[PDB]
């Protein structure tokens, strides 16, 4: 089955 | 402002501009020093086709940036 | 016309220091146009519409991973990082996600 979307997360 | 422009065939153009300055204008000044009628010239940056009546700033090309050309003959 | 690297994927967005997915099915592809320039796009699997279509040529930009997330996400970069498009893998398995960044790579970078 398709994977669920993954969580934010911060990019610096 | 100095940017360049690099053709398929790995030619590099200089040019003098303004950030005000339209597509449209950039492709003038190509003809100036090239020959080559501006509506047969495609300017390509950072993945965008860029538009005739759009500006430079519009697009924030800064100075020394490298532009992309393609003629829209011969490949 | 047939594409000549193609693999599920979701858009994610930035904004401020905060990367959030877009939930939609979707599909990166890469494809030559009768013109013979190379295109990295980005189709909605569900309506079918492409939403992104650049057209690369050499050095223009990177496809790497991104560590910061693992979520399987990888953000397309373009040169002094002046533009970032980020995705997040939907491929079943991770068995191919380093191969589909490898060709990725390649026929940006080398078409």
């Amino acid at each position: 089955q398709e994977p669920e979307p993954p969580e934010p997360f911060e990019y610096i | 402002m100095q940017i360049f422009v690099k053709t398929l065939t790995g030619k590099t153009i200089t040019l003098e501009v303004e950030p005000s300055d339209t597509i449209e204008n950039v492709k003038a000044k190509i003809q100036d020093k090239e020959g080559i009628p501006p509506d047969q010239q495609r300017l390509i940056f950072a993945g965008k086709q860029l538009e005739d009546g759009r500006t430079l700033s519009d697009y924030n090309i800064q100075k020394e940036s490298t532009l992309h050309l393609v003629l829209r003959l011969r490949g | 016309n047939k594409y000549l690297v193609e693999f599920r994927a979701g858009k994610m967005s930035l904004k401020g220091t905060t990367v959030t997915p877009d939930k939609r099915k979707g599909l990166v592809y890469i494809q030559q146009t009768d013109d013979s320039l190379i295109h990295f796009c980005w189709k909605d699997r569900t309506s079918g519409n492409v939403e992104d279509d650049l057209i690369i040529f050499p050095d223009d930009c990177e496809f790497k991973r991104v560590p910061q997330c693992s979520g399987r996400v990888y953000v397309l970069k373009f040169k002094a990082g002046s533009k970032r498009l980020f995705f997040w893998m939907q491929e079943p398995k991770t068995d191919q996600d380093e191969e589909h960044c490898r060709k990725v790579n390649e026929y940006l970078n080398n078409p």
